[PDB]
C-alpha cells in the first residue's frame, strides 16, 4: 500500500492470542511498538522492575510492506486503555491489516469481513526518555538455567495466585546422580508453602547451576531468588499459551524467562533487595 | 503474668464499681425488659470508657437469665446446662459464603431464636464497621426492624456504646458526625432513639469514693510484695492521686499495677480524658481550678481538644453562654467586646488561630472582671438547629404556596418575595376573602355576581395562614411534604380537567377468589 | 453573522495584525511566527483587554482552520478543571505527538512542531491543580506549549508564574483604542459628536468590550429615533448609568451642610432611583480629588475613606448603607 | 386572583411609568437580531421582570406569556440530588440558580451550556432571576458560555444590586437601570385598581399614604391596598389604619426595646427576636438594614449616636458579606450600638 | 375484582417466548414493574416514574395468549393496575421454564388474592405442577389507584422528523452477521457512550462510532438494510441501552429501529401470528440522549 508500514494477514487468532499476553501489565501504562523488516516487537515496562517483549515474525503476516528505507526501524508508543480487547476477534474469514505512515499519524487497525468493516485509530505519544532496554540479562555470568513445560508452570502460578501469594522464592539446585530441584516457595497469609517440580524429563528437561561463569557446572550450591508476587504473576497469561519455558538467573539476580509457543516472549524481572532471616530459615527447613 | 484488672474482676454484683442509683435503675429496666410481654425491647447504655457498662450488664445477666430461662426437657445441645447467659456479636468474624455487611444481619436473625427455653441476653458491644456508610445504614435498618418487628416473643437486646472522640486522622478526609464522635447519636438515628420501645440509660464516670475503695482493696490483696518493696507506707497517697486523675477503673488498676511493679520510682500517669462541650465552655468562661496561667490552659485545651474547638458549634456555644457569668449583671462593654471579637473571628475562614484569638479574648475579658462574689446562670446549647429546622419548614411551605399560585393563578414569584411580603399579605387576603365568602353564603341561604371574585376562593387549597406561623417574638417536615405533594397532585388534576374542559372504592368491591 | 451577532462578537480580531494596543506582546508573538520557539505564556490583565482574542488569532495564524482543530486544546471556567482533570486529560494531551500536517497547510502555514493548551481564566483554578501543572509544563515542552489567561496575577502560584513568560495586557483608553472604536463606528455608519468616542472610552475605564457595547446601544437608540442627528454625550452618559452632575452637586451640598436627618432622607430618595454605588463613588472621588478648594488633610482623609468604601462595595455589601456611611463620614470631616 | 398579578401588563405599550425605559426597550426590540446580553438592575418591586416579559412578548410574540413548568434533576460531584423548577416557554426560558445556593455553578455548566449548544434561524432568550445572588464561580463560568454561544442564545439577567456582580459579567452585559416608580405613579395605578374593583374611597390622600408606607415597592403597595380594602369591608376610609408586614413591626419594636434598655439582659432578649426573624427565612442583610434605619429614625438619639450606628452597621454589613454565620454580626452590631447609647 | 390467567408453554411457543422476553427485559432494567390487566390485552411497563434519564419499556401482550383470561373489575374496561417486584416474577418464570424444559404439560395459574396475614397490598398466587410436585408462589404486589395508573402514559415520538430502519431477520442469512455487528461494541472496557449514525444512500447504512481524545472506534455495516416506507441522523446512547436492544433483537424477527436526531432512540419489536390476523404483541423501548450532540 501507499504507506511506510502496511501488513495484512488472515490468522487473526494467533495475533489476538499473542497480544492477550500483555493484559497483566496494567491499563494505565504504555506499550512500545518497534516496526522493522524482521517483524513486530511489543515492549512493556512496569515499575522499572519488570519488562516483557513479544516478537511477531514476518512469516506470520500474509503480506508485509516496510517502505521506510530512511530508518531500519520505527519506534512508536500507544496507551493501553482497552487495546487488548480491540484485537480480539464469525464463520467467514476475517482479514486483519495494520497501517502506519511515519510519526504523527495514527496507528490504524482494520478488520475486513464479509459484510462488516472495522477501523480503529490509535494516537501516538512522545517516546519516554526512559529506556525500556535498560533491563537485560548478562550472558557471561548465569547463576543457573532451567527448561520447564509451560503447562506445569502455568498450573503452579495459578496455584500461587489462588492462595493470595505475597512473596515468591525461586529455588534451584543441581546435585549428583542427575538430581534436579526447581521449586517455588510462596510466603502468604497461609504462611510458607512449597511447590516443587518433578525430575521427569517430560516436565523438567535439563538444568545447570553454574554458580556464575556460564562455563563450569557445580553440584551442591543452591540459587535462591526473592521476588514480589505482583511482578511474578504477570507472566502467568504468557505461560498459559507457552509450549516451552526457559528460566535463567544471573549473579546480579535478574530473572529471564523465554516463552516459546513462532511467537517468542522474553520477560525480565528483578530480585528483591534482601532476604529476611526468618524466610531463609523457613526455606532451609522446607528443603530438608 | 495476668494483668490485675483482669485478675481482680468482680465475682458478684456487689463488687462492681457502680453507683447505687444507676445500678437500681439498670436493674429495674432490665427486669422490666425480661417480662413475658415487655414494653421495652432494647437497652441502650452509653457512657465513657471503663465505666463498668459491660461488667454490670454481665453481672446482672448472670442473676436474671437463670430466673426467667424456661427449663428444658433434654433439648440442650450438650450435657452441660448451656452456660450462655450472654450472647455477644463479634465484628471480626469472616465466614466463607457471606458478604461482610450481611454479618450482623445473620447474627440478629439467629438472636431472635434465643427466647423461652433458649433465653439469652443479646449484648452488642463490638459494633460492626459503622464507619462504612453502607454498613451503618444496614445496621440502622436492622435495629429499626427489630424495634418494629411483629413477633410475639423477642429476647432482651442490650447495646453498650462507649462514647469517645475520633482523633483527626490523615487517612480520613470526610467530616461527618461519626467521623468526629463515636456515640449513640452518631451511630443511631432520631427514630431509633425516640422509639417508645427503646430505653436509654447514660452512665457516668466512676466517682472517687468507689475508685478509692477498690484501689484499697486491690492493695490489700497484694500485701506481700508491697511490704517487701517498701511501698505500703506510701500507698494511700498514690491511690488518692489515681482517684483524682481518672474515672476509668480499668485504667486506674493498670496504673496501680504499673506503679507497684516498678522497682524504682516512676511518675504515676493515667489515660487522658477528653473535655466535654460544656466543660470546655466552662473552662473558657470561668477558667480552670487546676491551672492559674490562662495561656497554659488554652494551649493544653487546643492541643488536646482541637477537634471540639475547631467546629463552629463551640463558637456558637460561647456566644450563647457568655452572658451567664454574673447572671448578666456585668458591664455591657465586656459583652460588646466579646461579641465583636467573635464576629471578627467568623471572618477568618475557620483558621485555628482565629479560634485561639476568640477563646483567649473571652478568657481575658472574663478574668478582668472576675471577683469572689459571683453568681452564675444556666448554660444552654445554642439554638441554631431549631432555626435551621424552622427555615426548612418555611422553605417547604413557600414551595407549596408557589405551586398553588402557579397551578391556580398562572403566576410565578421568587422565593425572596415569598419571604418578604407575600408570605404575610397573601394568607391574610385569603382568610378575609374566605370569611366574606362564608358571610355571603349564609346570607344567601337565609334569604355571588356582586362578589364573584370572593366566591372563587377555595378553602381546601388556598393558604389562609402565615407561612411559618405568626411572628411570636415580642408578642414534622414529612407531614408538610406529604401535604404539599397531595396539594400538587390535586392542582395538576384540576389543571388537566380544565385543559380538557380512594380506599373506599376498593373496600366497596372486595376481590373474588373463585376457582 | 454580519447582522445576527453582537458587535463585540462580530468584530473579534481574526489575526494579530488588528490587535490595537498590545504591541509590546503582539510583536513578540508575531516574530515567533517563523521561529518554532514559542514559550509558555501567561497573559494577565483587566477585563476586556484582548487576551482570548489574541491567543485565538495566534492559533489561527500558526495552524490555520484545518490544523487548528487538532493542535489546540482549550479549557475555561465553564469546563470542570479539577486536579484529576489536570493530571489526566491535560497530561495526556501534552504527551501526544503533534498530528502530521497535510501538504496544503505546510505550503501555506508554518505548522510548528508543537501543539497549544489554552487554560483560559486560570485564576479560578485551585492551588493544588496549579501545582499539578508545574512539571507537566516542563517535561513535554518539546511538543506542547501552555497559555494561561487571567485577570488576577496574584491568584497564580509563584512556580507557574516563574515557568511562564508573563505578558501584561494594558488598559485601553482614548489614547490606545480610539482607532479601533472609530473603525468599528465607520463600518457601522454610526454618527456621533466630536469627543463622544473619547467619552465612551473614558466611561469604559479600560474595557473596549464595554465601549463597543455602549456604541451599539447608542446606535440602536439613534436608529430608533430616526432623526438623522449625531449622537451627543448626554445619551451615552444616560445609557452608561453615570449619575447626572446635578445629582452629584446636590449630594455634595447635602454633605457640606452636616445634618444626619437631611442627609439620610436625601440618600434614601437617591437610592430609590436605582443608581449604582460604584459609579457615584467614582464620581465623588473625581470631584473631590480634582477640586482645589479643599485642604491637604481633608484630601488625605477622604482618599482613605473612599478606598475603604470601594473595598467594602467590592465585597458585595449593601449599597444604601455604605453610601450613607460614606456621606456621613465626609460630612464629619 | 391577587391584584398584583391580575393587573400585570402584557405589552410594552401598556406600561405607564418610566417612559424613558419603555422607549429604550422599544429601541432594543426595533431590530431583534443583534440584541446584546442585558442586565437590568434596579430596586425591588420596580417591575423589572414585567419589563423583561413585555420585551420578550414584543420580540417573540405572545407564546412567552404561556408559561410551562418542568422538573430538571441535577447530579453534583458527590452524587447529590438537586431539583430546580425549570420555567420554560416555547420562545424563552427562565431559571433562578440562587435557589441552589452554592451549587448554582452546576446549573451554569450543565443547563445553559447544553441548551446553548443546541441550535434553534433565531436565538432563544434565557432569564436569570436574582442575578446578584449568584456565586463568583457561577459568574466566572458564565463568561465563556455567553461569549462562545452568542449566536444561539442571548442572556437576560435581573438584579437589585450590581455590587455582588463580578467585573467580567458587567463587561459582557449591557447595563439597564430601572428606576423605581414615584409616589404619583403608584397613586395613579392604585386609583385605577380601586376604580375598576368597584371599591369605595373617601379621599385620594389615603392612596398617597399607601404610596408612602411602601415608598417605591409597587407589589407591597397593591398587596396592602387589597388587604386594607378587604379588612374594611370594601370601604377605605381616611382613618383606616395602614397594614405593614409583620417583620417590619417586629423590627420597630426591637428598635424601641434597644433604645429603652441598654443592658446585657436586653441584648439576650433581643437575641431571641433575631432568631425568630432568621427562622422566618428573612435575609440577614435586610434584617441589618431595616434595624439600622429603624434605629436611625429615633428622635431621642443625637447626631453622634446616629453616626456611630451607621458606622457599625456598615462594618457589620461587610462582616456579614465576608462571614459565614449571621448571628455573630447582628448581635455585635446591636451590642455596640447599645454600648454607645449608654 | 377477579383475576385468573392460565398459561401453557407447550401450546403457542412463540407467545410464551414473548412473555419470557418481556419478563427478562423488565427484570434486567429496574426493580419493579407496572402490570395493567385489561379486557383485551396485558401491558407491562418499566418506567422511572413509579408509585436524558433512563429509558422506558412498554410491552403489549394479546389476551389470546392465555388459555383462560378472566379479568373483572369495577373500573372502565375492567382495568386492573398492579406494581410488582420484577425479581420475584422473574424467579418464578425461571422455575417454570426449567420445569417445562424437564418435560411437562403443566399450566401456570395466576390469581390475585388478598393477604390479611401481612394502597392495598395483595399477592399473586402463581401455581403450577411438575411431574407430581405442587409449586406455589405468593408474590407480593401493590394495587395502584386509578388516577395514579392514568398518570403513566406512553411516550410520543414525532413521525415527521423520524425515519424507520428495517433490520434483517435473525433467522435469515444476514441475521448472524447483523447480530455480530450489534455486539461488536459490547466488548470494549471503558466505552460507555456509543454514537449511532444513519446515512441514506445498500439504500441505507448504519454505523456505530466512539470518539475519544485517544480512541476512535468506527463500525460500518455493508449488508442489505431496508427503510420502511436528510441523511444526517445521529444519537449518542449508553452501552447498557444498546446491550438491551441487542438482547431484544435476538428474539424477534420484525425488528425496527428509529433515531430522532439528538432527541432519542426507539426500538420496536413485533411478533407476527397467523389466524383476520390476531392482535400483534409489541415491545417498544425508548432511550433518551445520554450526552447528545
Ligand atoms: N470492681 C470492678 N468494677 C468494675 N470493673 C472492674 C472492677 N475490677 C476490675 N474491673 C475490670 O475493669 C474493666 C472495665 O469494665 P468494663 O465494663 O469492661 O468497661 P466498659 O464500660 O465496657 O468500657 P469499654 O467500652 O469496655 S472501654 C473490665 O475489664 C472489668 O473486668
Ligand atoms: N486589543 C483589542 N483589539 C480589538 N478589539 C478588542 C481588543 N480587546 C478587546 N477587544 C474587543 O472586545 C472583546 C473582548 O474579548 P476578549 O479578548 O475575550 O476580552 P478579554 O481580554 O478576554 O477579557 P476577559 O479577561 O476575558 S473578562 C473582543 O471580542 C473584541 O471585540
Ligand atoms: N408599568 C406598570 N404598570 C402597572 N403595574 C406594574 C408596572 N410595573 C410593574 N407593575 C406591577 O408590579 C408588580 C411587581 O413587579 P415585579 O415584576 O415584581 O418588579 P421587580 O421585577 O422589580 O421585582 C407586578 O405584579 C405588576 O403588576
Ligand atoms: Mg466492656
Ligand atoms: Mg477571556
Amino acid at each position: 500500500l501507499a504507506n511506510k508500514f502496511s501488513a495484512s494477514t488472515v490468522h487473526l487468532e494467533h495475533i489476538t492470542t499473542a497480544l492477550s499476553c500483555l493484559t497483566p501489565f496494567g491499563s494505565k501504562d504504555d506499550v512500545l511498538i518497534f516496526i522493522d523488516a524482521d517483524g513486530l516487537s511489543f515492549v512493556r515496562e512496569n515499575n522499572h522492575v519488570i519488562k516483557i517483549q513479544l516478537l511477531l515474525s514476518r512469516e506470520l503476516f500474509m503480506s508485509y510492506s516496510y517502505r521506510n528505507e530512511t530508518e531500519d526501524h520505527m519506534k512508536l508508543c500507544v496507551k493501553i486503555n482497552h487495546i487488548l480487547d480491540s484485537v480480539s476477534v464469525s464463520d467467514d474469514i476475517v482479514e486483519c491489516t495494520l497501517s502506519y505512515d511515519g510519526h504523527g499519524s495514527p496507528f490504524v487497525l482494520i478488520f475486513e469481513d464479509s459484510f462488516i468493516s472495522e477501523r480503529v485509530e490509535y494516537s501516538t505519544y512522545l517516546i519516554k526518555d526512559f529506556d525500556t532496554n535498560g533491563l537485560e540479562l548478562d550472558r557471561e555470568r548465569i547463576s543457573f538455567e532451567a527448561i520447564i513445560k509451560g503447562e506445569a508452570l502455568h498450573s503452579a502460578l495459578k496455584d500461587l495466585k489462588e492462595i493470595g501469594c505475597k512473596e515468591c522464592y525461586v529455588y534451584a539446585k543441581t546435585e549428583a546422580n542427575d538430581e534436579n530441584v526447581f521449586a517455588l516457595i510462596s510466603k502468604s497469609q497461609l504462611g510458607f508453602s512449597k511447590i516443587k517440580l518433578p525430575s521427569n524429563r517430560s516436565i523438567l528437561e535439563k538444568l545447570q547451576v553454574f554458580d556464575g561463569d556460564s562455563t563450569t557446572v557445580i553440584d551442591g550450591f543452591a540459587v535462591i531468588g526473592f521476588f514480589d508476587f505482583t511482578s511474578f504473576d504477570k507472566i502467568r497469561k504468557s505461560t498459559k499459551i507457552a509450549s516451552k519455558v526457559l528460566f535463567r538467573m544471573d549473579v546480579h539476580g535478574v530473572l529471564s524467562v523465554n516463552i516459546l509457543s513462532g511467537i517468542v516472549i522474553e520477560v525480565c524481572m528483578l530480585e528483591k533487595e534482601s532476604i529476611d532471616e526468618a524466610a531463609q530459615t523457613e526455606i532451609e527447613l522446607l528443603m530438608e | 503474668g495476668e494483668q490485675w484488672y483482669e485478675k481482680f474482676k468482680p465475682n458478684c454484683l456487689e463488687q462492681v464499681a457502680i453507683h447505687k442509683r444507676k445500678l437500681k435503675d439498670v436493674q429495674e429496666a432490665l427486669d422490666a425488659m425480661f417480662l413475658p410481654n415487655a414494653k421495652h425491647r432494647i437497652l441502650l447504655l452509653s457512657g465513657p470508657s471503663g465505666c463498668s457498662k459491660s461488667t454490670v450488664i454481665k453481672e446482672l445477666s448472670k442473676i436474671l437469665v437463670p430466673k426467667y430461662r424456661q427449663n428444658s426437657n433434654g433439648t440442650s445441645f450438650r450435657s452441660t446446662p448451656n452456660e450462655h447467659k450472654v450472647t455477644e456479636f463479634r465484628g471480626d468474624c469472616i465466614v466463607n459464603d457471606l458478604p461482610q455487611m450481611e454479618s450482623f444481619s445473620e447474627f440478629l436473625k439467629g438472636a431472635r431464636y434465643l427466647v423461652m427455653s433458649n433465653l439469652s441476653l443479646i449484648l452488642i458491644e463490638d459494633l460492626p464497621n459503622v464507619f462504612h456508610i453502607d454498613t451503618r445504614r444496614r445496621f440502622q435498618q436492622l435495629i429499626l426492624q427489630w424495634l418494629y418487628s411483629s413477633e410475639p416473643l423477642l429476647p432482651p437486646l442490650v447495646i453498650c456504646i462507649t462514647e469517645c472522640e475520633i482523633p483527626e486522622n490523615d487517612n480520613n478526609y470526610r467530616k461527618f458526625g461519626i467521623d468526629y464522635t463515636f456515640s449513640a447519636e452518631t451511630i443511631m438515628n432520631k427514630e431509633i432513639l425516640m422509639h417508645p420501645r427503646l430505653k436509654r440509660i447514660k452512665f457516668n464516670p466512676i466517682n472517687s469514693t468507689l475508685l478509692k475503695k477498690h484501689l484499697k482493696f486491690i492493695c490489700v490483696q497484694n500485701m506481700k510484695m508491697l511490704k517487701e518493696k517498701n511501698k505500703w507506707n506510701k500507698r494511700q497517697e498514690v491511690i488518692d492521686y489515681i482517684a483524682q486523675e481518672t474515672g476509668d477503673i480499668r485504667s486506674a488498676i493498670t496504673t496501680l499495677q504499673f506503679w507497684a511493679t516498678s522497682s524504682g520510682s516512676l511518675p504515676i500517669s493515667t489515660r487522658e480524658s477528653t473535655i466535654s462541650y460544656f466543660h470546655a465552655i466552662g473552662k473558657v468562661i470561668h477558667g480552670s481550678h487546676s491551672t492559674n496561667n490562662d495561656n497554659e490552659m488554652i494551649n493544653n485545651l487546643f492541643e488536646n481538644s482541637n477537634n471540639l474547638l475547631s467546629k463552629e458549634d463551640f463558637k456558637l456555644g460561647i456566644l450563647e453562654n457568655y452572658n451567664t457569668f454574673n447572671k448578666g449583671e456585668f458591664s455591657i462593654s465586656d459583652a460588646s467586646s466579646i461579641v465583636d471579637c467573635l464576629s471578627e473571628c467568623d471572618n477568618m475562614n475557620g483558621l485555628p488561630e482565629s479560634n485561639e484569638y476568640g477563646l483567649r479574648e473571652v478568657r481575658k475579658t472574663f478574668r478582668n472582671i472576675s471577683k469572689q462574689g459571683h453568681n452564675h446562670g444556666t448554660v444552654y446549647f445554642p439554638r441554631e438547629w431549631k432555626v435551621r429546622k424552622l427555615q426548612n419548614s418555611f422553605k417547604v411551605q413557600a414551595e407549596d404556596w408557589l405551586n398553588v399560585s402557579l397551578y391556580k393563578y398562572n403566576a410565578v414569584h421568587s422565593f425572596r418575595n415569598i419571604t418578604l411580603e407575600f408570605g404575610y399579605y397573601a394568607p391574610l387576603i385569603r382568610k378575609c376573602q374566605s370569611y366574606k365568602k362564608k358571610y355571603i353564603l349564609y346570607y344567601l341561604k337565609n334569604l355571588m355576581d356582586k362578589f364573584s371574585d370572593i366566591m372563587k376562593v377555595e378553602n381546601g387549597i388556598d393558604v389562609v395562614d402565615r407561612i411559618g406561623g405568626p411572628i411570636e417574638a415580642l408578642s414534622h417536615l414529612e407531614d408538610q411534604k406529604k401535604e404539599r405533594d397531595r396539594r400538587l397532585r390535586m392542582l395538576i388534576d384540576q389543571y388537566e380537567r380544565n385543559v380538557m374542559m380512594e380506599e373506599t372504592s376498593f373496600n366497596d368491591d372486595p376481590i373474588v377468589d373463585s376457582d | 453573522s454580519l447582522a445576527q451577532q453582537p458587535w463585540v462578537e462580530k468584530y473579534r480580531p481574526k489575526n494579530l495584525d488588528e490587535v490595537t494596543a498590545q504591541d509590546h506582546a503582539v510583536t513578540v508573538l508575531k516574530k515567533t511566527l517563523k521561529s518554532a520557539n514559542l514559550p509558555h505564556m501567561l497573559f494577565y490583565g483587566p477585563p476586556g483587554t484582548g487576551k482570548t482574542s489574541t491567543i485565538l488569532a495566534l492559533t489561527k495564524e500558526l495552524y490555520g482552520p484545518d490544523l487548528m482543530k487538532s493542535r489546540i486544546l482549550e479549557l475555561n471556567a465553564s469546563d470542570e478543571r479539577g486536579i484529576s482533570i489536570v493530571r489526566e486529560k491535560v497530561k495526556n494531551f501534552a504527551r501526544l505527538t503533534v498530528s502530521k500536517p497535510s501538504k496544503h497547510d505546510l505550503e501555506n502555514y508554518p505548522c510548528p512542531p508543537y501543539k497549544i493548551i489554552i487554560l483560559d481564566e486560570a485564576d479560578s483554578m485551585t492551588a493544588d491543580a496549579q501545582s499539578a501543572l508545574r512539571r507537566t509544563m516542563e517535561t513535554y515542552s518539546g511538543v506542547t506549549r501552555f497559555c494561561l489567561i487571567c485577570n488576577y496575577v496574584t491568584r497564580i502560584i509563584d512556580p507557574l508564574a516563574s515557568r511562564c513568560s508573563k505578558f501584561r495586557f494594558k488598559a485601553l483608553d482614548a489614547s490606545n483604542a480610539i482607532d479601533r472604536l472609530r473603525f468599528i463606528s465607520e463600518q457601522e455608519n454610526v454618527k456621533c459628536d466630536d469627543g463622544v468616542l473619547e467619552r465612551i472610552l473614558d466611561i469604559s475605564a479600560g474595557d473596549l468590550r464595554r465601549g463597543i457595547t455602549l456604541l451599539q446601544s447608542a446606535s440602536k437608540g439613534a436608529q430608533y429615533l430616526g432623526d438623522g442627528k449625531n449622537i451627543t454625550s448626554t445619551q451615552v452618559e444616560e445609557l452608561a448609568g453615570v449619575v447626572p452632575h446635578d445629582i452629584l452637586i446636590e449630594i455634595v451640598e447635602k454633605v457640606k451642610s452636616g445634618d444626619f436627618d437631611e442627609i439620610k432622607k436625601y440618600v434614601n430618595t437617591f437610592m430609590k432611583s436605582g443608581w449604582s454605588a460604584a459609579s457615584v463613588v467614582n464620581q465623588l472621588h473625581e470631584y473631590y480629588i480634582t477640586n482645589d478648594n479643599f485642604d491637604t488633610n481633608f484630601k488625605n482623609q477622604i482618599s482613605w475613606l473612599l478606598f475603604t468604601t470601594d473595598s467594602r462595595l467590592n465585597n458585595g455589601t449593601n449599597e444604601h448603607i455604605q453610601l450613607l456611611n460614606l456621606l456621613v463620614k465626609i460630612s464629619q470631616l | 386572583s391577587l391584584w398584583v398579578d391580575k393587573y400585570r401588563p402584557k405589552s410594552l405599550n401598556a406600561l405607564s411609568h418610566n417612559e424613558e425605559l419603555t422607549n429604550f426597550l422599544k429601541s432594543l426590540s426595533d431590530q431583534p437580531r443583534d440584541l446584546p446580553h442585558l442586565l437590568l438592575y434596579g430596586p425591588n418591586g420596580t417591575g423589572k421582570k414585567t419589563r423583561c416579559m413585555a420585551l420578550l412578548e414584543s420580540i417573540f410574540g405572545p407564546g412567552v406569556y404561556r408559561l410551562k413548568i418542568d422538573v430538571r434533576q441535577f447530579v453534583t460531584a458527590s452524587n447529590r440530588k438537586l431539583e430546580l423548577n425549570v420555567v420554560s416557554s416555547p420562545y424563552h426560558l427562565e431559571i433562578t440558580p440562587s435557589d441552589m445556593g452554592n451549587n448554582d455553578r452546576i446549573v451554569i455548566q450543565e443547563l445553559l451550556k447544553e441548551v446553548a449548544q443546541m441550535e434553534q434561524h433565531r436565538y432563544k432568550c434565557v432569564i436569570i432571576n436574582e442575578a446578584n445572588s449568584l456565586t463568583k464561580d457561577a459568574q466566572a463560568a458564565l463568561r465563556r458560555t455567553m461569549e462562545k454561544y452568542s449566536k444561539n442564545i442571548r442572556l437576560i439577567m435581573v438584579c437589585d444590586s450590581m455590587s455582588p456582580i463580578i467585573a467580567p459579567i458587567k463587561s459582557r452585559c449591557l447595563l439597564i437601570r430601572c428606576p423605581a416608580p414615584s409616589d404619583s405613579e403608584i397613586s395613579t395605578i392604585l386609583s385605577d385598581v380601586v376604580t375598576n374593583e368597584r371599591i369605595q374611597l373617601e379621599t385620594k390622600d389615603i392612596l398617597k399614604r399607601i404610596a408612602q408606607a411602601s415608598n417605591g415597592n409597587l407589589r407591597v403597595s397593591l398587596l396592602m391596598l387589597e388587604s386594607m380594602a378587604l379588612n374594611n369591608e370594601l370601604a377605605l376610609k381616611s382613618s383606616s389604619p395602614i397594614i405593614k408586614p409583620d417583620w417590619i413591626i417586629v423590627i420597630h419594636k426591637l428598635t424601641r426595646k434597644i433604645v429603652k434598655e441598654r443592658s446585657v439582659n436586653s441584648l439576650i432578649e433581643c437575641r431571641a427576636v433575631l432568631y425568630d426573624l432568621l427562622a422566618h427565612c428573612i435575609p440577614a442583610n435586610i434584617i441589618l438594614k431595616e434595624l439600622t434605619f429603624s434605629l436611625l429614625d429615633v428622635e431621642t438619639l443625637n447626631t453622634t449616636n446616629k453616626s456611630s450606628i451607621i458606622e457599625y452597621s456598615s462594618v457589620f454589613d461587610e462582616r456579614l458579606s465576608l462571614g459565614n454565620k449571621a448571628i455573630f454580626h447582628l448581635e455585635g452590631f446591636i451590642a455596640k450600638v447599645m454600648c454607645c447609647l449608654d | 375484582m377477579k383475576l385468573k390467567l392460565i398459561v401453557n408453554g407447550c401450546e403457542a411457543p412463540d407467545d410464551y417466548k414473548l412473555l419470557r422476553t418481556t419478563i427478562n427485559t423488565v427484570a434486567s432494567l429496574r426493580k419493579t414493574a407496572i402490570l395493567r390487566f385489561n379486557s383485551e390485552r396485558l401491558t407491562i411497563i418499566s418506567t422511572p416514574k413509579s408509585s436524558g434519564d433512563t429509558g422506558q419499556l412498554w410491552c403489549t401482550i394479546p389476551h389470546d395468549v392465555f388459555r383462560l383470561y378472566t379479568v373483572i373489575s369495577a373500573r372502565e374496561l375492567n382495568t386492573i393496575t398492579m406494581e410488582c417486584n420484577c425479581d420475584s416474577l422473574l424467579s418464578v418464570f425461571k422455575r417454570y421454564d426449567r420445569v417445562m424444559n424437564q418435560g411437562s404439560s403443566s399450566n401456570m395459574t395466576i390469581k390475585l388474592q388478598s393477604m390479611p396475614e401481612w394502597n392495598p397490598i395483595c399477592a399473586l398466587g402463581i401455581t403450577f405442577e411438575e411431574i407430581v410436585i405442587m409449586h406455589s408462589f405468593k408474590v407480593p404486589v401493590k394495587l395502584l389507584f386509578r388516577a395514579q395508573d392514568t398518570r403513566i402514559q406512553e411516550p410520543m415520538i414525532n413521525y415527521i422528523q423520524l425515519m424507520m430502519y428495517k433490520l434483517p431477520p435473525i433467522s435469515g442469512e444476514f441475521g448472524s452477521a447483523f447480530h455480530g455487528f450489534i455486539r461488536r461494541v459490547e466488548r470494549y472496557s471503558n466505552v460507555n457512550h456509543i454514537h449511532l449514525m444513519g446515512v441514506k444512500k445498500d439504500d441505507v447504512e448504519l454505523k456505530i462510532i466512539v470518539n475519544e481524545l485517544d480512541w476512535h472506534l468506527e463500525i460500518c455495516w455493508n449488508g442489505p438494510l431496508d427503510s420502511v416506507i436528510s441523511s444526517t441522523h445521529e444519537v449518542i446512547i449508553r452501552c447498557k441501552d444498546w446491550k438491551v436492544c441487542s438482547k431484544l433483537y435476538a428474539a424477534f424477527e420484525e425488528v425496527v429501529l428509529a433515531i430522532s436526531h439528538d432527541e432519542s432512540c426507539v426500538f420496536h419489536c413485533s411478533l407476527d401470528r397467523g389466524s383476520k390476523p390476531r392482535e400483534r404483541g409489541q415491545i417498544i423501548y425508548y432511550i433518551a440522549r445520554s450526552k447528545g450532540l
